[PDB]
RNA sequence: UGCGAAAGCAGUUGAAGACAAGUGCUUGUCGUUCGUUAUAAAUGGCCUCG
């Protein structure tokens, strides 16, 4: 009956490689210069720059070959080097597919395979029929071997020849035109820049001589590279260091010339083709075009996100090609890749995949490189112990929530993440994202946060919440107030009511609650009211103490406002609430700690059995029919029948939630369809031989009152969200950021030749 | 949701046919047009006696009666107001049939006699409909024949449905206009459903279905806004209109065990998804969308009561809940006595509120998968237990610690399992039978701690657990949902310092400022005053009781001698919090001429 | 790119009379008795005070016609439908009858009776036929045609009657009030003379209006009632008014928020605003030296400047007033396609707002303490240097003389609830980082002692409200 | 933009005495007559003037009080006292009323509002005499 | 770092190798490893189109 399948896509693909610098994108822009092929780590989208739209998708799960093969793309090349829109990929691990854009995809492509002896590829490229590879051999230093590539005909092979060789590589960057490469190693470290189709450029020098002597006396940020660039011509070279200070050393003389405006440590440095003008980038959220006939610099500020690379992309330099991070996303990396305009400094093509926010980091996921070790960074030192320490704690520990916050518009079906501080409407049937919304104040996009700065936090979207007639928008905010203050323990909680009509895409707030339930009382807990209340015009409201209040909107006042409220000053808290609304809003079941109240609405208190011990704290309550409800506790979940009063089935939850997930992130694991059943989604780690970071994840179809198991299917990673859509098929989102579905003649030869002409 | 005691409208006539008890309401008819919601009045056919108008309030009367020879059996009745020509009148029409040989359709108009009419009818009268606005009678014979007749009854038009042997007729309104459904039994169980719309033909058929499965003998029908109510064998059948198709099968076991032949039923609706059921004596008010029995009802009174109508509501437009049926009830004795009756009737809201906890139908853990992961007999033991003999401490806990393999004297989240609560319930029984006086197993104290106590066991709990004081503080602790009425005596009533401020954050961890003051009024002023002498002699779960205290105890109670006393304590705690507070925060936080010496 | 964000720093029906804020005191003779408003454009309004009735134009609020002739007090100055023909009272009893802005000619002049005549109103639906009340308690009505003998004579009433009203939509009903107590209703079809029925107001009556056709708002002594005359029962009654209320006016479908208001003086110097909507229920009043006895509103047709007149018995009159290169010009309305980019500039930021965009942090901080700047806007300034994670650093670069501006306004910010958080916040890194410098600058030290003192005033102040906090939850 | 702002404590949906002065303005909603009344700071006269004041006009007069506090909160403190001595007066009388949080919200919300204040106060307080110790004996 | 409420309750911050500086010894560092649940500071601040 029901059938798993993926349909929204996931996050765009970066070559990440920790040496790499400027060449982390592998996105390219056609000879015609008409679209953009970016890979994602799923599928291939080709988007028209023109009109903005993604004109073709190639999946990997519809071609066979891929599906096999897919490692990840390490690059793409226009056209086919065997050999109009054709295209070839790199993968890491050697395959060489020879795929189609504009056009069906062939379930044939010209699949091959490079022979490389524990060799990982890195790089590839080409100048003019010429082609050459970087691969990686292993001081937690990694060394690199420069083969040449060529495609025998007799044979149909590809044939690799030794070229060059270098050890301990710490920093790696290629020209633009892709002729020359500039390297760091430890042989403290020299810069050493190689011709490589060529002999004419061969050059080394210790980074000593580079470095001034203050920077010798100042701390080791100083003489800390965060990103190098090299000219095409080869005559300068630009060395960026954590400090923010650059530095274009002329290749002839070793002669230095200091650029200083990055306050902190700068990530990007790309030249120009004639070498004139060279882009930066960094934490500042701000790209600097430096002038330096002049040394002045043209700014672009606000960016969306620190910028990670730069690149000047075009025969006459008309676009820039940027790669933006998004670091107050801790849990995960949102890289978005960006195309501007060079004329006006326009965004061109904006392209970026979901952009959840789990409640703990993921997999391998390291912050950027900073002056400073803060919350949204690491130091120079602390990235190796924080490695370590993210692959001891998701080893070790027991505490693998990962589960994320995640709403669905029932009048436009459009999917709402609650981004820290902003909300990003992303449309799972196009595969695109529509929005992105600041709903916070604070410093969000007024200034690049810099330095300690950084150790701010933005005011955090804790919950979000559609009613049923999807008219008005709840949100529930948290503000921190900032350290070294008398006043920073004490939080503010914010409620906000949003409204929009369907035409237009930006949601106006409409009031404003500041410290609802009281002063640093948080609300655990909110439910927006069934159609029968108020023509789904209110909600509820609820507090770790057992508080509850009743908010509906009134036309005369033309404003939400406070229509009921039970305040039992309980004197212990607890964040294990559960709320539920029967359909017809006569009863609300509200569970707190290990009791669950039955209140009757029109009084707002207890029915006149109501109370309802459990054996631990409940989780999650919902009523998947008005006649029965479904209660989870820490230790099992149960069925009962209001009308009899008793319990139905009982399966027992403890051998696979004990101490996994925090409280309350059960509910946004366990959802309900309101006709058919109900889903619940089981997540273990895979281990062969101690725990392994590989995941996977059961999801159980169940009949009301759990008497049956509908269906029963498995997926091969962590599971984070599931919901059920307004129709009938449920949507659950994967910590690879991937939306799966489970659901139920002479003119003729003249007319040929005209338009060959 | 309740039902009224019934209310005496008439008694009947101890006529021959009126005896047989079990056909008795067939032979009264009750008119559609005057029993409403809204209408004070009943038009009753008694055959054989009369058509009677009774008005119900404020006291039943008779206002007008229209004698029938005893010969004659009423088959169909009905009566509407409305203007004739313009004059206010009230039109009656009823069918009688006088042994089977002659059918009597007769018209009767009354001034609010203007005119009397009378036809002989082909066939038996059953369903008698009277349109005041275009001044017709309409009226459906046993031979399928259904015949428009003006107040003077000439026949104007008529139409054959095809089938005869017709057996059920009911009319309704939707949308304004006015539709007829016809049941006509066909052999081997199967029924002709036919559905009329009324409007060269003023008739006009919507549908036509044969129904199988359907059988008349033993099934009592009745309509509801668009479904059909067929109860047979303890099952009610619902069908659906226009098409009359089975929605629902709803099984009644309190009918179930009905010996057939000796239970007389009835079956009438009173709102929507709500119907009346009675079984000899006993009525019950039935919710058949949550399958609920709202309210039951015992005529100790009478042998047995029969439904004949009932004023059914619109809960969905219409905001009141309270209706009227009208059956004949039945006395007990030598000379059995049959009256007519009404009983008041609250259907209640429809909500899933009002059928909590009242169906009329009557665990295990169990693993979640059937079958390299990383992971984070109750009736035994009851009968060993149970076997032990008397004041045996030892023996009782060996064999509950190590049958059930419980590591420690409280419960753990690893006993999950024994949560059942119907061994915990047995087990407890057993200690209180087993054991006596000053020494209880460990047993008990491992109950106390386990979540699921049950509650019928709270209540005398901490009198028990008075001699022992440690078993005493585990109870306040740990033990659940322990009732505050005791918790709040315990508080004024022990001297223990220790007890105190335990039971002090307990009644408020658990309860309500709301809920524990009025207790607390309950209290006698003389236990508050000692509590109050105490405190003179964690602290603010003692002095936010105390507050509550001297909120429960109100202004005019308190004593002005015992008030300074207080007012000095508190002065006294107020100087010493204010001390406190100051420390905790504290914890938280050239010359142009110099003579120096100079070491050389 | 983005724009940057721009720094963030009573009911709608109040909002709209708020907006009357132009206030002339004009001073006449004797008491203003009665104002009326001219139904047609410019709407220029006519007020009788002693002899004389004076017009005031609607824009230049000057009077531009004056009519002296009278030669004893005027009691009236209604204008016809029309908005030409205008009718006074005096206290001898004539009734005169002039063209409007034409004080010269007197078209039309009838003797009432002997006694005063106080009231004379022209009937709404019909312009012939005039109605005139009198001392001698009979409200006859009068045709412009036939001046030596009224039409009818509305009799039956015990004691004087000053109050005419004609309900909307009843042409043939007229409504008289009495100081009786008594308000009665005439039917002018029948032979009349004799009241349809009487309604009871228990008090003198001093105006009667008709707001609606069905309603009828009788203001007589402390208090106004309206009656519904289906029902022939007061539905509703505000006793609001301290002095006994004089008069009151009605208008509907005007640009409010409110489609309809209604005014009552008080002769307490109140005249507060009532909506028929909402219950007749209170929403805004104004305040004047003296008793009122006439207040007016301009018609709903005004065409302009909306007024608010007030007459008091002083003689005071006073209004408040809610007012109301050849081809540069081508538009492109041929062309073929229109591209427009023009983006109109940002609104002017502060000076305190430019800082903060620029980083200037302690400059930004120094424009929060300058002379004649907003306590709330100074509040918002250090709450965005806060929120910014600059403190320390706004006050790292400062010493007492520059010190000194933040400590006054702590000094007084700390009574302020909403700021008494935020002064904690700033004087408590001010003295963890210039604790030397506070040894050595005497100056700085007395800006402590009185804050100390104030400190601890306020403590007193919190820990006193707790105390009436305590016992208020004893009595709930 | 025009939104709203509020707090979750609105409870709104859910010789020598002037009694006579003060009962006039409060009935008559005189803003300018009752300021004048609320202008004396003699403690005497308040609660003589609220003896005296009719029980009924009392319950209005701590509404009135409750909404000037809440525009200017630097008269927190004189106007307490006058609600200080209504709840003392007349308290039999309150407390024969069907609901007072409803009628007394805004009392509430202001009287809360002042009470948090007590525990920062208190630590700024601290801080203060920690400093104002040390130069004073140095 | 673990648990928990937000308050808080318990518990950690070790060893080796290499490099630099000063005088085999001392100190400091690590784009080095193993193990444990486990101040900053290169004068360096955000575009234009009214």
């Amino acid at each position: 009956q029901y059938k798993l399948s993926v349909v929204s896509g996931g996050k765009p693909a970066l070559n990440n490689l920790s040496s790499v610098t400027g060449n982390k994108n592998i996105a390219r822009l056609s000879q015609d210069q008409r679209n953009y092929i970016i890979p994602f780590n799923n599928q291939i989208k080709v988007y028209s720059v023109e009109t903005r739209q993604c004109v073709k998708t190639l999946k990997f799960a519809n071609n066979s070959l891929l599906s096999g093969i897919f490692e990840s793309i390490v690059k793409i090349l226009l056209g086919d080097i065997t050999v109009a829109h054709l295209i070839t990929v790199f993968t890491n691990n050697g395959h060489v597919i020879v795929l189609n854009y504009k056009g069906k995809l062939v379930e044939s492509p010209k699949h091959f395979k490079i022979s490389l002896a524990d060799e990982k590829l890195a790089n590839v490229f080409h100048s003019e029929g010429n082609y050459r590879i970087l691969t990686t051999f292993k001081n937690s230093l990694q060394s690199y071997r420069l083969y040449a590539l060529t495609f025998d005909d007799a044979k149909k092979q590809f044939e690799v020849a030794h070229q060059a060789e270098w050890h301990n590589v710490i920093l790696s960057n290629i020209s633009s035109n892709g002729k020359l490469l500039a390297h760091m190693c430890k042989d403290h470290k020299s810069i050493s820049v190689v011709s490589l189709f060529d002999d004419s450029v061969n050059l080394s020098f210790p980074l000593g001589s580079i470095l001034s002597s203050q920077t010798q006396s100042l701390s080791y940020n100083t003489r800390y590279v965060s990103s190098m660039a090299i000219d095409n011509m080869g005559q300068q070279l630009a060395v960026g260091f954590a400090s923010g200070v650059i530095s274009i050393v002329s290749l002839a003389d070793l002669q230095i010339r200091l650029l200083k405006w990055h306050i902190d440590s700068v990530l990007s440095l790309s030249f120009s083709h004639d070498g004139s003008y060279l882009l930066s980038g960094g934490w500042e959220k701000v790209m600097s075009l430096w002038q330096l006939e002049t040394n002045s610099q043209q700014f672009l500020p606000r960016l969306n996100g620190i910028i990670i690379d730069c690149q000047v992309l075009g025969p006459q330099g008309n676009y820039y090609s940027l790669i933006l991070q998004m670091t107050e996303n801790n849990s995960n990396s949102d890289y978005q890749f960006l195309l501007l305009n060079a004329s006006d400094l326009t965004s061109k093509l904006s392209i970026n995949g979901p952009l959840p926010v789990f409640n703990s980091t993921i997999k391998h996921i390291q912050q950027p490189i900073s002056a400073m070790n803060t919350k949204n960074s690491n130091s120079i030192t602390s990235l190796n112990h924080s490695k370590k320490k993210q692959s001891r704690k998701l080893i070790k520990s027991r505490r693998q929530d990962f589960t994320t916050n995640v709403e669905i518009n029932p009048i436009n079906k459009n999917l709402y993440f609650p981004h820290i501080s902003a909300v990003q409407i992303f449309d799972f049937y196009k595969n695109e994202q529509v929005n992105y919304q600041y709903l916070t104040s604070g410093v969000n996009n007024s200034m690049g946060k810099v330095r300690f700065e950084l150790n701010l936090q933005d005011p955090i979207i804790t919950d979000l919440k559609f009613t049923k007639d999807g008219q008005w928008m709840i949100t529930y905010e948290i503000e921190y107030p900032p350290n070294d203050l008398l006043s920073s323990k004490d939080l503010t909680h914010i409620l906000k009511f949003w409204t929009k009509n369907d035409n237009e895409t930006n949601w106006n707030l409409k009031t404003k609650v500041i410290n609802p339930h009281g002063i640093s009382v948080p609300i655990t807990k909110i439910l927006p009211s069934p159609r029968s209340v108020n023509n789904s015009q209110g909600c509820l409201t609820a507090d770790n103490n057992g508080g509850l209040k009743f908010w509906s909107f009134d036309s005369h006042e033309s404003n939400w406002c406070l229509k009921k409220i039970s305040l039992p000053n309980f004197n212990h808290f607890s964040n294990s609430v559960s709320l539920a609304w029967s359909q017809d809003g006569s009863l609300i079941f509200h569970g707190f700690d290990d009791k669950l109240q039955i209140l009757d609405f029109d009084t707002f208190k207890k029915f006149e059995v109501s109370e309802f011990t459990l054996d631990s704290e409940i989780q999650t309550v919902k009523l998947i029919n008005d006649t029965n409800l479904i209660v989870a506790t820490r230790t099992t979940l149960n069925a009962i029948n209001l009308l009899r009063g008793q319990v139905i089935n009982s399966f027992d939850l403890y051998p696979f939630v004990n101490g996994v997930y925090k409280n309350g992130h059960m509910d946004r694991l366990i959802t309900c369809d309101e006709r058919t059943g109900n889903i619940a989604l089981v997540i273990n780690q895979q281990l062969t031989d101690v725990p392994t970071i590989n995941y996977k994840s059961r999801i159980i179809i169940f009949d009301s009152d759990l008497s049956t198991k509908l269906g029963n299917f498995t997926h091969h990673e962590y599971i984070s969200w599931i919901g059920w859509n307004y129709d009938t098929d449920f949507i659950f989102l994967d910590i690879e950021s991937t939306l799966g579905v489970v659901g139920t003649s002479n003119s003729d030869i003249f007319a040929e030749q005209l338009h060959k002409l | 949701p309740s039902l009224s005691q019934p209310f005496r409208l008439a008694t009947l006539p101890k006529i021959a046919s009126l005896s047989n008890f079990s056909l008795q309401a067939d032979y009264v008819q009750v008119a559609d047009g005057t029993f409403n919601e809204s209408t004070n009045n009943i038009t009753l056919g008694i055959s054989g006696s009369s058509i009677s108008q009774y008005i119900i309030n404020p006291t039943p009367k008779l206002t007008f009666d229209y004698p029938i020879p005893s010969t004659n059996i009423i088959t169909a009745c009905n009566a509407e107001k409305g203007q004739a020509n313009k004059r206010n009148v009230e039109i009656w029409a009823f069918g009688l049939m006088v042994n089977k040989g002659n059918y009597t359709l007769n018209v009767i108009t009354k001034a609010l006699f203007l005119s009397q009419y009378k036809i002989k009818a082909k066939a038996k009268v059953m369903s008698i409909k009277i349109d005041t606005k275009n001044s017709l009678v309409i009226a459906i014979l046993q031979n399928g024949l259904i015949e428009i007749f003006d107040f003077k009854l000439t026949l104007l038009h008529s139409f054959d449905i095809s089938y005869d042997n017709l057996k059920y007729a009911k009319w309704f309104t939707e949308n304004g206009t006015e539709y007829v459904f016809v049941l006509c039994p066909l052999q081997d169980d199967k029924v002709c459903y036919k559905l009329l719309e009324l409007t060269s033909s003023p008739i006009k058929e919507l549908s036509s279905t044969i129904i199988e499965g359907f059988s008349f003998e033993n099934s009592k029908l009745c309509y509801q806004f668009g479904k059909l109510y067929k109860l047979n064998q303890g099952k009610i059948y619902i069908y659906s209109l226009p098409h009359c198709q089975l929605q629902q099968v709803i099984e009644f076991p309190m009918v179930d065990k009905l010996s057939p032949g000796d239970d007389l039923i009835s079956f009438q609706p009173v709102s929507v998804n709500r119907v009346l059921l009675t079984v000899n004596n006993v009525i019950y008010l039935l919710d058949l969308l949550h399958c609920s029995t709202l309210s039951q009802r015992e005529l100790t009174h009478v042998k047995t009561f029969q439904l004949l109508k009932s004023a059914v509501i619109n809960s969905e437009k219409s905001h009141n809940s309270k209706t009227i049926a009208i059956g004949i009830s039945t006395k007990n004795g030598p000379n059995p006595t049959s009256s007519l009756e009404i009983i008041n009737i609250d259907v209640g809201t429809n909500t899933l509120k009002d059928s909590l906890g009242k169906s009329f139908q009557v665990v295990i853990l169990k693993p979640l998968f059937d079958d390299r992961v990383k992971c984070n007999h109750c009736n035994e033991v009851i009968e060993k237990l149970s076997a032990l003999q008397d004041n045996d401490i030892t023996s009782f806990d060996d064999i509950f610690f190590k049958e059930l393999k419980i590591k420690e004297e409280h419960y753990t989240e690893k006993d999950r399992y024994i949560s059942d609560p119907g061994f915990l319930n047995k087990v407890l029984d057993l200690i209180f039978g087993k054991f006596s006086g000053n020494d209880y197993p460990k047993t008990l104290t491992f109950l106390l701690t386990h979540p699921l106590f049950p509650l019928s066991r709270t209540r005398n709990l901490l009198s028990l657990l008075r001699d022992q004081p440690r078993l005493f503080k585990q109870a306040i602790v740990t033990c659940p949902n322990l009732p505050l009425n005791e918790l709040l005596e315990e508080l004024f009533s022990i001297r223990n310092r220790e007890l105190l401020l335990d039971i002090s954050f307990r009644i408020l961890q658990d309860f309500t400022r709301d809920s524990i003051k009025q207790e607390m009024k309950k209290l006698s002023k003389l236990d508050v005053q000692n509590f109050i002498e105490f405190i003179t002699s964690q602290s603010t779960q003692l002095f936010q009781l105390l507050s509550l205290v001297l909120d429960s105890i109100g202004l005019f109670s308190l004593e002005g001698a015992l008030l300074e006393n207080l007012t000095l304590y508190i002065d006294k705690q107020v100087e010493i919090a204010e001390r406190n507070t100051e420390l905790w925060n504290l914890i938280d936080t050239l010359p142009t001429y110099t003579m120096e010496y100079l070491d050389i | 790119s983005t724009a940057r964000p721009r720094i963030i720093t009573t009911t709608p029906e109040q909002r709209y009379w708020r907006q009357y804020t132009s206030a002339q005191l004009v001073k006449e003779h004797n008491s203003v008795t009665h104002i009326s408003f001219n139904p047609q454009h410019p709407h220029d309004f006519a007020v009788t005070s002693s002899t004389r009735v004076q017009i005031f134009s609607s824009r230049t609020r000057q009077v531009i016609k004056t009519f002296s002739r009278f030669k004893d007090v005027v009691y009236s100055a209604s204008f016809r439908s029309d908005g030409k023909l205008l009718c006074a009272g005096d206290a001898t009893g004539l009734v005169s009858v002039y063209d409007s802005y034409n004080p010269r000619t007197i078209l039309l002049s009838i003797n009432a009776s002997t006694h005063p005549t106080h009231v004379t109103k022209f009937h709404t639906q019909d312009n012939k036929i005039l109605a005139t009340a009198s001392d001698d308690r009979v409200t006859r009505l009068w045709d412009i045609s036939n001046a030596y003998e009224p039409q009818l004579e509305l009799t039956g009433a015990t004691d004087y009657v000053r109050t005419l009203s004609f309900i909307p939509a009843a042409p043939h009903l007229v409504a008289t009030g009495s100081y009786d107590g008594l308000i009665r209703l005439y039917d002018t079809r029948s032979s009349g003379s004799t009241p349809i029925y009487s309604l009871n107001h228990d008090q003198p009556v001093e105006n009667v209006i008709a707001v609606s056709p069905t309603q009828i708002v009788s203001c007589g002594g402390n208090n106004f009632k309206v009656w519904d005359l289906t029902s022939n029962k007061k539905l509703y009654e505000r006793g609001n008014f301290n002095k006994a209320v004089t008069c009151l006016d009605y208008v509907e479908n005007f640009d409010s928020p409110m489609q309809s208001a209604l005014i009552a003086s008080s002769l307490d110097g109140h005249v507060k605003v009532f909506d028929p909507l909402d219950n007749f229920q209170v929403k805004f009043g104004w305040k004047f030296s003296g008793p009122v006895l006439s207040c007016a509103v301009s018609p709903s047709t005004a065409q302009g400047n909306r007024h608010l007149v007030a007459g008091l018995s002083s003689g005071l009159l006073a209004i408040r007033t809610k007012k109301k290169m050849r081809g540069s010009e081508y538009q492109g309305d041929q062309e073929h396609i229109i591209h427009n980019d023009k983006v109109r500039s940002q609104r002017r930021m502060r000076a305190f707002e430019r800082n903060i965009n620029q980083f200037k942090w302690s400059e930004a901080l120094d424009n929060a303490f300058v002379p004649g700047m907003a306590k709330e806007l100074t509040l918002t300034v250090l709450q965005e240097l806060r929120k910014r994670g600059k403190v320390r650093v706004a006050l790292y670069g400062r010493d007492e003389s520059t010190l000194e501006p933040l400590l006054n306004w702590c000094l007084k910010g700390i009574e302020d609830v909403r700021s008494a958080s935020i002064v904690a916040d700033w004087v408590a890194v001010v003295l963890e980082l210039y604790g030397n410098t506070l040894e050595s600058s005497p100056v700085l030290q007395e800006l402590m002692i009185d804050l100390k003192t104030k400190v601890r005033h306020e403590i007193h102040k919190s820990k006193e409200a707790q105390r009436i906090e305590g016992m208020l939850q004893l009595l709930t | 933009g025009n939104a709203r702002v509020t707090s979750g404590d609105n409870f709104k949906h859910v010789t020598g005495t002037v009694t006579v002065i003060l009962s006039q303005a409060l009935q008559s909603n005189d803003h300018s007559l009752l300021e004048t009344v609320l202008n004396n700071r003699d403690e005497r006269v308040i609660r003589d003037t609220i003896f005296r004041l009719k029980p009924a006009l009392a319950v209005i007069l701590l509404e009135r009080l409750a909404e000037r506090i809440a525009r200017q909160t630097h008269r927190q403190g004189p106007l307490n006292v006058w609600v200080k001595w209504c709840l003392i007066i007349h308290g039999g009388y309150l407390v024969s009323i069907p609901n007072l949080m409803s009628t007394l919200s805004s009392l509430h919300s202001t009287l809360k509002r002042r009470s948090d204040l007590l525990p920062r106060l208190l630590a700024l307080d601290a801080r203060l005499d920690c400093t104002i110790n040390k130069f004073k004996t140095l």
